[PDB]
């Protein structure tokens, strides 16, 4: 089935992958050096005995990103077993917190991994339409560009060497959670960076598809008649903190007390992972609400490839005319929420798309524990790993070494999909698509 | 009131009948003067100058332009009133008729019926209260359904007593049918009356049956008379 | 070449399918162009200040004349055609059209069926000798016959011999074919050089049948493409 023209841009894939691999090397790194050289091997072996061209599509897609980890593993072989480091690889590879547990450029690679891990997903996401040219680099570029700047700036200001800034501004670019110490926040803690660190976790992780009209001369910008919604439910978290910490008479200073309280709450609730509280001046029931606040996750058109506004949003208003057709099923019902009347096609897809996505929430579950996994630990790490936070916190045994590295494989297919749609995975196994 | 009708039709023969008398005087063009309603020499011969309002209803939209464009410019004649069956052209009548050039002049809620004026004074009630547009039709319906904004919009058949008093009819202000064959109208609404209806507003499509609604029960009737002849008589 | 298509129902889309090529570029507006055909947005995103011809066939005359005033003042674009179905309008294009108010640019003889641009080309031809017009139909040749003068008017059908033999086939010049059966009007112009008619004129409605006309012993075709593209392409 043309495999000529399969293999040769597969492989110049492969080496296209590769090329961006002489990070470590900087910092004076030869296995990485090595890997360029091997898949840039491929790709010319590729290229040079085919010459052909074709132009499916969904195993084009299946395919780009299985080349992820198929160069992440190899310097592993850090002495640590080879389940378990292929385990670690994707851990430092996805942009997740997958803690069991280094050389400076090694660390440096890790956080530069989170870099690519921060724009590869979203170039994605804005280029499926031909199944649902190359001129967004240069504005994904000034924007990327402002927001790398804005951060490190950020961090330079309060009183430290820029190579510390710039540390922590690769570390923050993908937030997985990780820092110079395990402890979240806890080993470090100046107040302007906590302040600042807090609305940088607010605007970076929303909205960006919604202002690349700031590309344009033109000024659009005054929107304000996805916004209202999403402003109560923080607003909403706000005022349950304040409850809480009023009942619980935590902390009198306000500086304190909001300033951690209120990072602790977002942070955890917007799915940046930074977690520094054992949550005992909390009650338990708030790290249960907190890890149901960690399912919320992404906005459209956002890095967090989760359950969004929009659909939640249809289901509960879309679900009120429901309510309204459980009055009379004699009343037509066609509403409209904002800008324009919506269609019936898409929207089935939304809540099949929400059941399936149940069903899939069920095969986790069931599996995770099946395997042999304890039945809360495990349970607490389940929902932390479809979001993709880190180790569950109640009843804590984060760090799992002694876990079932076929388990562990299990951990890492149920982590990618969590950031992939589970879906392109789905259509390949399912009879009557051979 | 010097008046000419362009097209002896349906529409501007009966608007003829209905209007003859002392202080009005009718003429009719259709090809009395007989000539194409467009051309400056029939306009004029009926008129045109002095005249006080046209009205163009004859069999084409392009025509009823036409004319009021020749009135207009070639004799200065006020108060044009025109026919315009062309939703294309009323999809723009703001940039096309309103700037002038072409230069044509013209608790619970619940109305039945989809009236084009009563679109229009539903559309002036219905920013105070919700309004229950309900609707016999499908297809003028399911087209409407998403169309419209601001109104609430409903189907089930006028007669039926079983959808008009489902919806307590004993919880809506009004009852307002925009239905055409009026007679039915008439007794529809004396049955609205017999549910308990509040308010019941009828269509009634002749001006000239005031004689024939005056010892009504009906507490209030509607014709399209008193409205589009008075753009023109004021 | 540079047109814009307004209308692309089965006489634009056809057009267009005609016309694409190395020397023509081809926009089609339809609510390509998606808007309304005289909206002069619309018309500007079709580029019609650049343009060198505009063809203006929508559902509607009314708005063909709109897009065509709307696209002159607003654009000054040159060659405007348009689709006037209205025999009211084409009774004074005269005065209507060709004085720019309207700015719309565009021994024995014997014709069969009826054509308007037929007509014209045989009202071109009837002066220099008289003109054997036979149609089908009876209510139009005998509505034709009292409405124009100059012109023999017969009937008969054109499917059997017995009219056209009748008429003593030898003793005229030309047998002209109107009929819109395409070619039906093919086989039977073969037929009609084969009872002995001199000349057969064939009604041909397709451009794209020159590679089908091509090798035929039908001795002359005849396609409304090469005159209602030239107006624009003079």
């Amino acid at each position: 089935m043309q495999f000529r023209s399969i293999i040769r841009i597969v492989g110049l894939l492969l080496a296209l992958f590769s090329v961006t691999m002489l990070a470590p090397a900087l910092v004076a790194g030869v296995p990485f050096v090595t890997t360029f050289f091997v898949l840039l091997f491929c790709g010319a072996m590729c290229w040079f005995p085919n010459r052909r061209h074709k132009h499916d599509g969904f195993l084009i897609v299946v395919l780009f990103w299985t080349v992820l980890g198929s160069a992440g593993s190899l310097p592993f072989l850090p002495n640590i077993s080879v389940t378990d480091a292929f385990f670690e690889s994707f851990s430092a590879l996805t942009t997740t917190g997958a803690t069991v547990i280094l050389p400076k450029a090694i660390l440096f690679y890790r956080q530069f991994l989170q870099w690519f891990g921060g724009m590869g997903i979203i170039v994605l996401a804005v280029a499926i339409l031909p199944v649902l040219i190359a001129e967004t680099a240069k504005a994904l570029w000034y924007i990327y560009l402002s927001l790398t700047i804005a951060c490190a700036v950020a961090f330079w200001l309060a009183g430290m060497t820029p190579f510390d800034a710039i540390s922590h501004s690769f570390s923050t670019i993908a937030i997985g959670g990780f820092s110079t110490h395990d402890a979240s926040m806890g080993y470090f803690d100046s107040y302007a960076i906590n302040l600042i660190t807090v609305v940088f976790l607010l605007i970076s992780a929303c909205n960006f598809t919604l202002h690349f009209a700031a590309f344009a001369s033109g000024g659009v910008h005054p929107k304000y008649y996805e916004f209202r919604a999403f402003i109560f439910i923080q607003v909403l978290l706000f005022l349950v903190c304040f409850l809480l910490l009023l009942k619980h008479h935590s902390y009198t200073s306000p500086y304190d007390a909001f300033d951690q309280a209120l990072f602790q709450t977002v942070s955890i609730s917007t799915t940046a992972g930074f977690t520094t509280t054992g949550f005992a001046d909390w009650p338990l029931f708030l790290p249960v609400l907190l890890l149901f606040s960690s399912f919320i996750g992404g906005c459209a058109g956002s890095t967090g490839g989760g359950m969004k506004v929009i659909r939640i949003l249809l289901l509960t208003l879309q679900g009120a005319r429901e309510l309204k057709r459980l009055v009379h099923p004699r009343a037509v019902y066609t509403i409209k929420v904002g800008g324009s009347a919506l269609p019936q096609r898409v929207v089935d897809a939304v809540w099949g798309f929400f059941s399936a996505y149940a069903l899939v929430f069920v095969v986790c579950m069931l599996g995770l524990i099946a395997t042999g996994m304890d039945e809360l630990s495990a349970f607490s790490a389940v929902a932390a790993t479809l979001n993709n936070l880190g180790p569950g916190l109640g009843e804590v045994a984060l760090h799992f070494g002694d876990v079932n590295d076929k388990a562990k494989w299990v951990l890492i297919v149920s982590m990618l999909f969590g950031r992939l749609e589970i879906f392109t995975l789905l259509i390949l196994l399912t009879p009557t698509f051979w | 009131m010097k008046i000419i009708i362009l097209g002896a039709g349906q529409v501007g023969g009966t608007l003829a009948e209905n209007l003859v008398g002392e202080n009005n005087d009718i003429t009719i063009v259709d090809n009395v003067v007989n000539g194409h309603a467009s051309h400056p020499d029939v306009l004029h011969e009926a008129g045109a100058q002095d005249a006080d309002m046209l009205v163009a209803v004859t069999n084409t939209d392009e025509t009823n332009m036409a004319a009021c464009q020749v009135a207009f410019t070639l004799f200065n004649t006020p108060n044009r009133v025109a026919r315009i069956r062309s939703p294309e052209y009323l999809a723009e009548k703001e940039a096309l008729f309103k700037s002038g050039a072409i230069p044509v002049d013209h608790r619970r809620i619940m109305i039945v019926g989809g009236g084009n004026i009563g679109a229009s004074l539903a559309k002036r009630l219905e920013q105070t209260y919700s309004v229950k547009l309900i609707e016999r039709d499908y297809q003028r319906a399911e087209k409407l359904s998403e169309q419209l904004e601001n109104t609430i919009v409903f189907c089930g058949d006028a007669a039926d007593q079983e959808l008009l008093t489902e919806e307590n009819i004993d919880q809506v202000d009004v009852f307002i049918a925009l239905t055409n064959e009026d007679e039915t109208n008439i007794m529809s609404a004396m049955l609205a009356k017999r549910m308990g209806a509040k308010k019941v507003m009828v269509l009634i499509q002749r001006g000239a049956y005031v004689d024939l609604v005056q010892g009504g029960v009906i507490d209030v009737a509607i014709s399209p008379q008193q409205a589009t002849i008075s753009a023109l008589l004021t």
